[PDB]
RNA sequence: AAGGUGAUAUGAACCGUUAUAACCGGCGAUUUCCGAAUGGGGAAACCCAGUGUGUUUCGACACACUAUCAUUAACUGAAUCCAUAGGUUAAUGAGGCGAACCGGGGGAACUGAAACAUCUAAGUACCCCGAGGAAAAGAAAUCAACCGAGAUUCCCCCAGUAGCGGCGAGCGAACGGGGAGCAGCCCAGAGCCUGAAUCAGUGUGUGUGUUAGUGGAAGCGUCUGGAAAGGCGCGCGAUACAGGGUGACAGCCCCGUACACAAAAAUGCACAUGCUGUGAGCUCGAUGAGUAGGGCGGGACACGUGGUAUCCUGUCUGAAUAUGGGGGGACCAUCCUCCAAGGCUAAAUACUCCUGACUGACCGAUAGUGAACCAGUACCGUGAGGGAAAGGCGAAAAGAACCCCGGC
RNA sequence: UGCUGGAGGUAUCAGAAGUGCGAAUGCUGACAUAAGUAACGAUAAAGCGGGUGAAAAGCCCGCUCGCCGGAAGACCAAGGGUUCCUGUCCAACGUUAAUCGGGGCAGGGUGAGUCGACCCCUAAGGCGAGGCCGAAAGGCGUAGUCGAUGGGAAACAGGUUAA
RNA sequence: CCUGCUUCCAGGAAAAGCCUCUAAGCAUCAGGUAACAUCAAAUCGUACCCCAAACCGACACAGGUGGUCAGGUAGAGAAUA
């Protein structure tokens, strides 16, 4: 194809989290964690094949983790994206 | 290569419950065991708001060490030491005082 | 006043980055040193 | 689970590896942090799976 | 470099010396001068940075010889 | 504490000279 | 092997018990990105390519390869026709890091002289280059003194002597003797005979060490106590009374110890051979020239130019060649003794980043490493760089359920 | 020897020294003193009512009052690096209290063909195959290759999120 | 508008994108121009402070910090009230 099947493991987690994700749920496209190194139109292709779903646009951010806790020294988390992925309009999931 | 195991009968050598046997409810990574109904605590388990949430005293059994615990014969109904080795395909356990093997 | 720190990360990875460190045999003489030292922050960089 | 496929063809365990991934392990990802998934232990193995997998199948073919 | 490319004759450190005999360091460096020298053997002139001596050896042994030497040493020439 | 750094001068320093 | 899924660190979900749980060792596999970084770039962990491959959804992305220098070959190929330089490809090797010991290129000043130039500190500190398991040195153009010795290296003497020295401060040998270890060979070449000694690289074998392991003796009664290993009694093992642990001090509770054993695999070391590369052997030859020496300038020799031998050479010179030449501390004779101007060479010697085992009239938390602790950390500094504090509940968490004041 | 303490100590005669502290404007730590004294960081200024609360001069809401308005309003670059928003807590941080915070804990939040970087282009300048030079280290520089503070295609009005 | 216009001396970057020109080279091809249709535009930044309590000043420090916007009344005014 373009991509292989193997590296469509780019699809990492549903973000399911906040009225952001679900009140921009209602309002077409659903939004993930999805892999680092994920190239929009990677990340598309994983949601037609897996999800079987249709896919308009889809447009990516990386969050950057929080560093916190600790007393002298200190501890940071990890960065990640998001997806925001914007489905057609037979829209189930 | 462990002179005692799991299930295995056993009688306290040393402290509190000098006289007392029983068997090893389970071993512990850090070479002490749990012999069960045998060296009891009092834990006051404290209360978990979320679910098991009573908390109250409770009697439990408290680790203690390998080298305090002997294995019963019962054959002479005495603590005996352990001995290794057949020559048989395994290895196994014999009393001490009488080849006895188990 | 203006004081002497006026910080500029371009000016910094410049005059003490990593690869300007290792731009020169004692540069090079820097790190070696920061190493055996076993030190946590070669050179400060991103 | 080791030379049980010691003799598993290089092409046929291609499917299986795909197996591993295409089912259990994308399944798992997803139904796990949707707050599914249960036994956790399932995640462990398969990713230890598509390592046996992948060991043989290189030391099959090539090397 | 000031090598001379026959004998190997380099700068060497030693002193100065006043009439109080005040110690100053100092370099004796070789009496360079670079040449081109007819081979005839190969129809060619080479320019070898080449000491005075290292002309009197040439004049000796002979060019030839000498680039055996250089060649065998691996001298760029 | 976290507590900890003195960068003392070094005297003061107006005035004094003192009659020579 | 009966228990396991590293630690803070519970919990979840699991895995295993007579052999595919875990754990230990041998050999493999995978091994993102940066870093010598090597496809180009670059503000290290990032941007961008050329060419090859890759798609029953053969686009764009993914992967592989493409640095430079050296050697060798091949093909190409100017001014110039020949020929070179230049250019492409290819095969090999190099590159970077690393504690000391080692050889080499450079090389201070404080300081000492009760000041300071000579002299000292000192060929030290430091910079640099290079290499090995050791390095270097080494097979007399050496000493001796008319008797003799017989490579190099290290140790003790000789001796703080002889000497050097603003004869100040200081520096400081050798001869000869006692010891450690000892080893001797090639090239400067052609003929015959030819791959014959040997060395390295390598495959195999064997033995021996290594990297997991196995077995391993014998204690009970009672008293005090929260707890016995302690006291007292009576037994027992000892080729095992090294040591650690266990509720207080244990030969006989545990782990060991002495002792006896063990290797599927990979390896260090010896031999034994196979393969590669290499030369052995006899006859007859050959015997290290811009060198020795000298002049000038310095430097090395304990030796400061001194009556100064000897060694090295920046500079200008320049022999003899066995009936010859070097040295014997100016120099000459005689005598004696050695053979420079090509190389190789093991041991006695040096060192410890690191591995294993063992030891101490060494420290015990302001000591001892800066660091007994998640320390080159927190912190300070643009940076180089500087650089802390901080160990102990108990035998066992049995780490205080529940009630009361208080602001859940 | 009493008390404390809760596990080590060692006569004797020999032996060996990190062997004795009040001073060194000695070193490290702990604790005094002045003293509940100075001070609480612009003289733009507060008053009251009502909420919440264990507690309100300081928080929330309201009505007045006052202050900046070429700023003391608004958008950024540089620099910072979660300080943004929402719940929750008030020990420590806040020069007072604190129900409040740029403070603790947890969760959320940064959506681009068109803005910007990357990218093409070069200035200063840097690096620099070969190369010239240099006891070694290295120096300079050609071909190039890098380097924006400058050149280079393109989106506007409105709405919406607690952010 | 204006990188204009007038004037003066101290005489006022570079290179690419863009336009055009052809060489080797290709000549039915390929390319070039236009209309319509369609597909591609990745990656990284985007919160918040920014004359300050978030930056340089050891501090919630009367200091330092470049660019942008600029209403009414009086006023020459970005002064001043
Ligand atoms: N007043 C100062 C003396 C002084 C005078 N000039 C100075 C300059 C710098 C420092 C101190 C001083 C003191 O207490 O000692
Ligand atoms: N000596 C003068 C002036 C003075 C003040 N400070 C000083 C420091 C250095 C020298 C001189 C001064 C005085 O004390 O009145
Ligand atoms: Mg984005
Ligand atoms: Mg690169
Ligand atoms: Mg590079
Ligand atoms: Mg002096
Ligand atoms: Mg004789
Ligand atoms: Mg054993
Ligand atoms: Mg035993
Ligand atoms: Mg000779
Ligand atoms: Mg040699
Ligand atoms: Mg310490
Ligand atoms: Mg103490
Ligand atoms: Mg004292
Ligand atoms: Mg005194
Ligand atoms: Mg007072
Ligand atoms: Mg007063
Ligand atoms: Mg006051
Ligand atoms: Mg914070
Ligand atoms: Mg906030
Ligand atoms: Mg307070
Ligand atoms: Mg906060
Ligand atoms: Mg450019
Ligand atoms: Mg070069
Ligand atoms: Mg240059
Ligand atoms: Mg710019
Ligand atoms: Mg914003
Ligand atoms: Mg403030
Ligand atoms: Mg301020
Ligand atoms: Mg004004």
């Amino acid at each position: 194809m373009i991509r292989e099947e193997r590296l469509l493991k780019v699809l990492r987690a549903p973000h399911v989290s906040e009225k952001a994700s679900t009140a921009m749920e209602k309002s077409n496209t659903i939004v993930l964690k999805v892999a680092k190194d994920a190239t929009k139109a990677e990340i598309k292709a994983a949601v037609q094949k897996l999800f079987e779903v249709e896919v308009e646009v889809v447009n990516t951010l990386v969050v950057k983790g929080k560093v916190k806790r600790h007393g002298q020294r200190i501890g940071r988390r990890s960065d990640w994206k998001k997806a925001y992925v914007t489905l057609k309009e037979g829209q189930n999931l | 290569a462990a002179k005692i195991r799991r299930d295995d009968e056993v009688i306290v050598l040393t402290g509190k419950d000098k006289g007392k046997r029983g068997k090893v409810k389970n071993v512990l990574s850090s070479g002490k065991v749990i012999v069960e109904g045998i060296n009891l605590v009092k834990k006051h388990q404290k209360p978990v708001p979320a679910l098991n949430q009573p908390g109250g005293i409770v009697e439990k059994e408290a680790a203690i060490q390998v080298s305090n615990v002997a294995i019963f014969n019962a054959a002479t109904g005495k603590a005996d030491r352990v001995g290794f080795r057949f020559e048989d395909g395994k290895k196994v356990r014999f009393f001490k005082s009488n080849s006895e093997t188990i | 006043m203006k004081r002497t720190f006026q910080p500029s990360v371009l000016k910094r990875n410049r005059s003490h980055g990593f690869r300007a460190r290792m731009a020169t045999k004692n540069g090079r003489q820097v790190l070696a040193r920061r190493r055996a030292k076993g030190r946590a922050r070669l050179t400060v960089s991103k | 689970m080791k030379a049980k496929e010691l003799r598993e063809k290089s092409v046929e365990e291609l499917n299986t590896e795909l197996l591993n991934l295409l089912r259990e392990q994308f399944n798992l990802r997803m139904q796990a942090a949707s707050g599914q998934l249960q036994q956790s232990h399932l995640l462990k193995q398969v990713r230890r799976d598509v390592a046996r997998v992948k060991t043989l199948l290189n030391e099959k073919a090539g090397a | 470099s000031r090598v001379c490319q026959v004998t190997g004759k380099r700068p060497v450190t030693g002193n100065n010396r006043s009439h109080a005999l005040n110690a100053t360091k100092r370099r004796f460096l070789p009496n360079l001068h670079s040449h081109r020298f007819w081979v005839e053997s190969e129809k060619r002139f080479v320019t070898l940075r080449v000491s005075a001596k290292g002309m009197r050896v040439i004049d000796k042994k002979g060019i030839d010889t000498v680039l055996a030497e250089l060649r065998a040493r691996g001298e760029k020439y | 504490h976290i507590c900890v750094t003195s960068k003392w001068f070094n005297i003061d320093n107006k005035i004094v000279d003192h009659r020579p």
